[PDB]
């Protein structure tokens, strides 16, 4: 009974992270000790078209971007742990998320180690065009 | 290929929305296209479902650089014979909101103890995983029919990982650094795991130079089995699969074979017993 959600090969690093006190460090030092990236995450066919923002309600990449569905690129999400915050809640979960091409091998590393600009709604070293 | 590692365990009908499923394959099958997914602009997002997440199927074979691992050999499990406590867990059934998942209910230790926990799940929501009360039945069967007044008995999962902390704490203080669960078919204790062990590089203790085996979550702090008090979480445990080790029939049929001291009262306490002690029987004969 039940629909199956993961694939086989994501088994090893979701394993280590579902236990670690500190998963985002689990995942970072795992992708360091040669560890493959988290697949199966929900990329989106779109037109490339999109504004280039980060975090939106519709796909919104540009050339230079693949969209995908927010709760695939949060390692909380995809580890079924806590947020890392008081209220518990997810940022990317119910929203796109803009990944540039050439960080698109991996998505929950990508969206761990980065973060938006509040001003511009563009990451920071990827299309920030802040000062 | 598919895993059964977070299985969705819920009996909608329909998939999720791109932006809340979780991984490619839940995706509901309508925004399927060309080996990806499509934004379809008037079906929107699910804002109050209820998704039970199955926690069968872990494998802790990560190879990462300062984390030791859970899972150890049959030598090193020797050398640390001090740190052995068997485990078992009696589980029950997902029900009624879900089906497709077993949740712990009895855990039993060679300690000659028992705890009875509240069947609790892991839900996913649109905003977050929900680790609360789920709806659940005991084992459809006659050998389980103990499990019937339990599922009423239980405590609070806060409540049960203070009470393993303290009595792993109590019993190997004066014995190891360490402890080493000693298990027969471990897939159902590593997802009871789950519940009250947390992982991660060696620590030392905050009170003493001995290295850590409980972790706070209040505190965010470290503790040796002498400094635990309070302390929720098993920390950096160790464990090994008996079952693994060549034998062909059941536990007590193995069992049996060396010891005749230690009889089937069907308890969780008593597989936990006889798991560490066909363990001994096995390792030192
Ligand atoms: C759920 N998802 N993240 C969290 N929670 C509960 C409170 C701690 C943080
Ligand atoms: C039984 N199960 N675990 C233990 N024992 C007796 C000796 C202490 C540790
Ligand atoms: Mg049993
Ligand atoms: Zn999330
Ligand atoms: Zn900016
Ligand atoms: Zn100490
Ligand atoms: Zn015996």
């Amino acid at each position: 009974a039940g629909n199956a959600t993961e694939v086989p090969a994501n088994s090893t690093v979701l394993s280590f992270c579902a236990f670690a006190v500190d998963a985002a460090k689990a995942y970072k030092d795992y992708l360091a000790s040669g560890g493959q990236p988290i697949t199966n995450c929900v990329k989106m066919l779109c037109t490339h078209t999109g504004t280039g923002q980060a975090i939106t309600v519709t796909p919104e990449a540009n050339m230079d971007q693949e969209s995908f569905g927010g709760a695939s690129c949060c390692l909380y999400c995809r580890c079924h742990i806590d947020h890392p915050n008081p209220k518990g809640f997810c940022d990317l979960k119910g929203k796109y998320v803009q990944i540039p091409t050439t960080c698109a091998n991996d998505p929950v590393g990508f969206t761990l180690k980065n973060t938006v600009c509040t001003v511009c709604g563009m990451w920071k070293g990827y299309g920030c065009s802040c000062d | 290929n598919v895993t059964g590692l977070f299985k969705d365990c819920s009996k909608v009908i329909t998939g999720l929305h791109p932006t809340q499923a979780p991984t490619h394959l839940s995706v509901d099958t309508k925004f399927k296209t060309e080996g990806l997914c499509v934004d379809i602009p008037g079906i929107p997002k699910d804002m109050t479902y209820r998704r039970l997440i199955s926690m069968m199927g872990f494998k802790m074979n990560y190879q990462v650089n300062g984390y030791p691992n859970m899972f150890i050999t049959r030598e090193e499990a020797i050398r640390h014979v001090r740190a052995w406590i068997g485990f078992d867990v009696e589980g029950c059934h997902a029900t009624r909101e879900a089906v497709g998942t077993n949740l712990p209910l009895q855990l039993g230790f060679s300690t000659g103890v028992n705890l009875v926990a509240v069947p609790t799940g892991y839900v996913d929501t649109p905003n977050n995983t929900d680790f609360s009360r789920v709806s659940a039945k005991p084992p459809p069967g006659d050998q389980f029919k103990h499990l019937i007044p339990l599922m009423y008995k239980g405590l609070p999962w806060n409540v049960v990982r203070i009470k393993i902390v303290q009595m792993l704490s109590d019993t190997l203080k004066n014995l190891s650094d360490r402890v080493v669960f000693v298990l027969w078919a471990h897939g159902f204790e590593l997802t009871s795991m789950k519940y009250f062990v947390k992982i991660g590089p060696e620590r030392t203790c905050c009170l003493c130079d001995r290295r850590a085996t409980c972790f706070s979550t209040a505190s965010d702090t470290y503790a040796c089995w002498h400094h635990s008090i309070g302390f929720d979480y098993v920390y950096n445990p160790f464990m090994i699969d008996v079952q693994q080790w060549g034998f062909t029939g059941n536990l007590q049929s193995n069992h049996d074979l060396y010891c005749q001291v230690h009889g089937n009262a069907h308890v969780a306490s008593c597989d936990a017993i006889m798991t560490r002690c066909l363990a001994v029987h096995e390792c030192f004969v």
